[PDB]
RNA sequence: AUAAUAAUAAUAUGGUAAUAGAACAUUUAAUGAUAAUAUAUAUUAGUUAUUAAUUAAUAUAUGUAUUAAUUAAAUAGAGAA
RNA sequence: AAGUAAUUAAUAUUAGUAAAACAAUAAGUUAUAAAUAAAUAGAAUAAUAUAUAUAUAUAAAAAAAUAUAUAUUU
RNA sequence: AAGUAACUUAAGGAUAAGAAAUCAACAGAGAUAUUAUGAGUAUUGGUGAGAGAAAAUAAUAAAGGUCUAAUAAGUAUUAU
């Protein structure tokens, strides 16, 4: 099992540990000095209270995405429900066609 | 000896360069084939330098447009797929269909097929195949002829992306672990095209779910 | 490399072993003259052999 | 009655013997194709592997100085008129004898030329197999193959010498006493030889090394058209050979 | 599969020197894909057309005389063999009948 | 062959030994090309000039 | 049904600009016997329908032709600036 | 002391392979179908053009142009 | 012609660039640099002279991601 988790991707083992699956992140956005903060999301700072950009730019988080759906790991990334971004067969199956499409 | 001392080029390939400036009996003496004393002679002017005339790329008007939209399909007549029967050379499984995909692999098409196939009639006659094809699209009497056969076709949507994943699926989960999932024709035209039950596109054919889902909000 | 003359491109396309081009004289001043005689040079005309040459070197890749 | 009488199925093995290596002694034999080891003499096809070879191989460092590269200033000499000379510029040009070179090459200049591959094959196979008519084709090996003969007690069936690296009484070594044997035995002493090997065997290299003016030893990969014909009698290995064979047979 | 074979599974008919293919006998082998090689081609700009015959082994010389004797329509003067590469060049667009005389056998 | 070349002292190459079908033919060969060199050392085959009379 | 050489009959063979075909000298690279009775260069006189090479004599060098030949190439040929 | 080199395009001759070629990692270039400014069009319904394909035109033909078809695809 | 020659200034063993307010197109990719194809294609021009991408696929390449910022205002945007 050890061995299995080594041979993963570099990316999303780096990701593993340094955002671990212990914690469960929230869903929602949270303040920035909270525990539970999802790095896919913007964090809103307490005192300055503006929103922080995510700890994982758009771009790397989306492949740290593909990488967990590569090996099966993505329930234990932490979740991308309130980034936009949707993936693969989920993204294909939940969107609507385009009003262009539906009604030209 | 060894024959690297003795070998020579096969007869009518090599030649003589002519070579200029190199005395009268030569041929190619002091002019050097220049002639004597102009423009040409010691310097250059342009092949195409029609004088002073209004040249031949300008006296004319210009003409049409370069339509970027566009996608051309390789032809494929349904000729060379008999033939290629007939040689033995078209191996397909009962129930597998002769698709694009299956068509390079066999070298029906041959080359980069980088917008897709259209299947033409150029043998309909001696056209004799009941397996099923799947393409583009194809021409009206090929289609018939293929009816005749007792064969089935269906003209089938591909983005550039998606045809790319249908013929090289393996490439895609070497890299990835994942083939690509075949695009829904976004445009118009696109749409119309794969509607129509003449043309015998996927989309009447297979009763897909976009074409549903277009006339549920057509209704609405 | 070599390069396609675009002006020629523009006013010359590709018909199997000749190139085809619009015809000059039917882009103002028309009213007056017959229409039938007109119609003389309202479609495509394939390129003389004299400029074919000339043709070719303007556009490499054709 | 009957269309092409005079038609016929051609031969399609040739049998190579394959031998021991100190002493060259028939082991077995082995049906090596007809296309690899007895193809037609095609010259011209040949001349091409061998010409494009040559070129391939140039390294092109002619590096004359034109009138620029030359390094002289751009000062007219003597004014256009008023001179009772004839006229002049700058002082780099070709005519006067100080001044750089006309039309001057600058290094380094690639003569490279390209040969389709199956040409290239072709030629190959063609080289091998006028060696092979030659006599001068000795095919080493007896390793992987069931043999007849069996192999001697001091040879041995790769193309190697024994404790070549090994020196103790006297400055002088055994592998290359026993490749001058060798040579002796077989009279190709001044005669240019090609040892084709699969892998690398130093010891041979070693003792070639005395003779290394007209005896090279080469690889199966880096082994060339103009190194199989230039040599007077080439030894390769069986494993070299099969995958040379492999490498430049007409696919199917 | 194997490149070289072993020595039991080679008959002796099957080497070199036997059979007796140099002496007035001859072979014409078909191309990767399966076909005859004869062909078409349009030199001189297109004017002149004349047929090739590749991949001939063994007699060319007589092998241009038997597709002489099955073909007799065609010219005696325009059956034109050049030696160094062995390949029989016909005048006109006579692939076919080649075709035709030759699947008999090869 | 191998007896044959033991024998002898001279090796009969490869395309030869394909070639021949016979002891009669092998024997023949052996009399045309190596014996006549044998006999006389002048005579015989050098490879920098190979065609020599 | 070719190639080389030689016969016979016929026709053709002045040439600037130009086009086409075929050779030679020189230098380098690949292959390469041989040898002071030899090789190279020069001079003189012979020879071969001869920009070339060869024979002999004479001279000077060298223990010796990147030699003959086939290929590949060129800073490849000078009474004209 | 003077027609040279590089990157390209078009012809020709030969050689390799050939309905494919080059390349083999895929990708690409050329060929395999002719057109048309361009479009969702594209080559015998029962044979040589008197048939068919495309562009103009059209209900569909005819008409101009080019192309495609008479054991084996070029 | 050319942001070339030149002059001027400033740095380092290299500099520059670099982990998307990037591309793409409803399928997807995943920093930058150099090369090959794409392609002399799209694009553009007193539509003359001429100029001319990108996506995508290959190589070369190194572990190539990683916080150092309390997430950015006279800024984005607009007019000129
Ligand atoms: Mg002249
Ligand atoms: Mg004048
Ligand atoms: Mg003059
Ligand atoms: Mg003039
Ligand atoms: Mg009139
Ligand atoms: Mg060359
Ligand atoms: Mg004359
Ligand atoms: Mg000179
Ligand atoms: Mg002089
Ligand atoms: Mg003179
Ligand atoms: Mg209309
Ligand atoms: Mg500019
Ligand atoms: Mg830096
Ligand atoms: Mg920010
Ligand atoms: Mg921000
Ligand atoms: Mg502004």
């Amino acid at each position: 099992y050890k061995q299995y988790f080594d041979s993963l991707p570099l990316k999303l083992k780096s990701f593993f540990q340094r955002y671990p699956p212990s914690i469960k992140y929230s869903p929602v956005s949270t303040s920035t000095k909270a525990i539970n903060a999802n790095p896919f999301l913007p964090n809103k700072h307490p005192v300055t209270q503006r929103f922080h950009d995510p700890k994982y730019s758009l771009r790397r988080m989306s492949d740290v995405y593909k990488l967990a759906l590569r090996y099966g790991v993505e329930e234990f990334l932490p979740p991308i429900e309130n980034t936009k971004k949707l993936f693969f067969e989920e993204k294909y199956n939940k969107k609507t066609l385009m009003k262009g499409v539906l009604l030209p | 000896v060894s024959i690297l001392g003795q070998l020579k080029p096969s007869d009518g390939s090599t030649k003589s360069f002519k070579r200029l400036g190199r005395g009268p009996s030569s041929g190619l003496g002091k002019t050097s084939g220049r002639g004597q004393k102009g423009q040409k002679a010691r310097g250059k002017v342009k092949s195409w330098f029609e004088g002073g005339q209004t040249p031949i790329y300008k006296l004319f008007p210009k003409i049409g447009f370069t339509n970027v939209g566009a996608k051309p399909l390789k032809e494929l007549n349904l000729k060379r797929i008999q033939w290629f029967h007939d040689k033995n050379r078209l191996h397909l499984q009962p129930g597998e269909v002769l698709d694009m995909n299956k068509m390079r692999k066999l070298g029906l098409v041959t080359g980069p097929i980088k917008y897709g196939v259209k299947i033409l009639a150029s043998g309909k006659f001696h056209y004799n195949l009941p397996i099923a094809l799947e393409a583009s699209r194809a021409s009206a009497k090929a289609i018939a002829a293929i009816e005749k056969a007792g064969g089935k076709f269906t003209a089938r949507y591909y983005t550039p992306l998606g045809l790319r994943a249908h013929l090289n699926p393996q490439w895609f989960l070497e890299k990835r672990g994942r083939v690509p999932l075949q695009a829904r024709p976004t445009k118009r035209r696109d749409i119309d095209f794969y509607s129509k039950e003449e043309k015998r596109g996927y989309l009447v054919m297979e009763k897909d779910k976009l074409l549903q889902d277009i006339k549920e909000a057509q209704n609405k | 490399l070599m390069k396609t003359h675009k002006g020629t491109a523009k006013r010359w396309r590709r018909t199997g072993n000749t190139f085809k081009r619009g015809i000059a004289g039917r882009k103002h001043g028309n009213i007056g003259w017959s229409h039938r005689s007109l119609k003389a040079l309202t479609g495509r005309k394939i390129a003389h052999p004299a400029y074919s040459k000339h043709l070719k070197r303007l556009l490499p890749y054709h | 009655l009957n269309p092409l009488p005079n038609a016929a199925i051609p031969p399609k093995y040739a049998l190579v013997t394959v031998r021991s290596f100190p002493s060259l002694e028939p082991l077995t034999f082995v049906p090596v194709p007809t296309s690899t080891v007895a193809a037609p003499l095609r010259r011209d096809i040949l001349w091409r592997a061998v010409v494009y070879e040559n070129d391939n191989r140039r390294v092109g460092a002619s590096n004359p100085p034109g009138r620029s590269e030359n390094g002289f200033s751009r000062r007219k000499l003597m004014p256009q008129k008023g001179s009772g000379r004839a006229r002049v510029g700058d002082a780099n040009s070709p005519t006067r004898h100080n001044g750089g070179r006309a039309l001057a090459r600058t290094a380094p200049n690639d003569y490279t030329t390209e040969l389709p591959s199956k040409v290239y094959s072709m030629a190959f196979n063609n080289a091998l197999s006028h060696q092979y008519k030659s006599g001068k084709l000795f095919v080493i090996g007896g390793e992987k193959v069931d043999l007849i003969s069996p192999t001697p007690e001091l040879d041995l069936n790769r193309l190697d010498l024994v404790n070549t690296n090994t020196v103790e009484g006297k400055e002088i070594f055994e592998g290359e006493v026993i490749f001058r044997k060798f040579l002796e035995e077989f009279q190709l002493k001044g005669k240019r030889l090609l040892f084709i090997t699969d892998k690398t065997r130093e010891g041979l290299i070693k003792s070639s090394d005395p003779y290394k003016q007209k005896v090279d030893v080469i690889q199966k990969e880096l082994v060339e058209v103009n190194d199989i014909l230039r040599a007077q009698a080439v030894f390769i290995e069986l494993e070299a050979l099969e995958y040379l064979a492999m490498a430049h047979q007409k696919e199917i | 599969a194997p490149i070289f074979p072993k020595l039991e599974d080679v008959k002796m008919h099957e080497l070199i020197g036997n059979n007796n293919f140099g002496k007035k006998t001859y072979y014409v082998e078909r191309s990767r894909t399966g076909n005859l090689p004869v062909y078409s081609a349009y030199k001189n700009g297109g004017n002149k057309i004349i047929t090739e015959i590749r991949k001939i082994e063994g007699d060319v010389i007589q092998l241009r005389n038997d597709l002489q004797e099955q073909l007799p329509f065609i010219p005696k003067k325009s059956w034109s063999v050049v030696m160094q590469s062995k390949k029989i060049i016909i005048k006109g667009n006579a692939v076919e009948a080649v075709k035709r005389v030759l699947t008999k056998k090869f | 062959t191998k007896f044959l070349q033991s024998k002898s002292g001279y090796l009969i190459p490869d395309y030869e030994l394909t070639t021949l079908s016979t002891p009669l033919q092998f024997k023949r060969y052996i009399k045309e090309k190596i014996l006549p060199s044998a006999n006389d050392p002048k005579l015989a085959y050098k490879e920098a000039e190979p065609n020599a009379i």
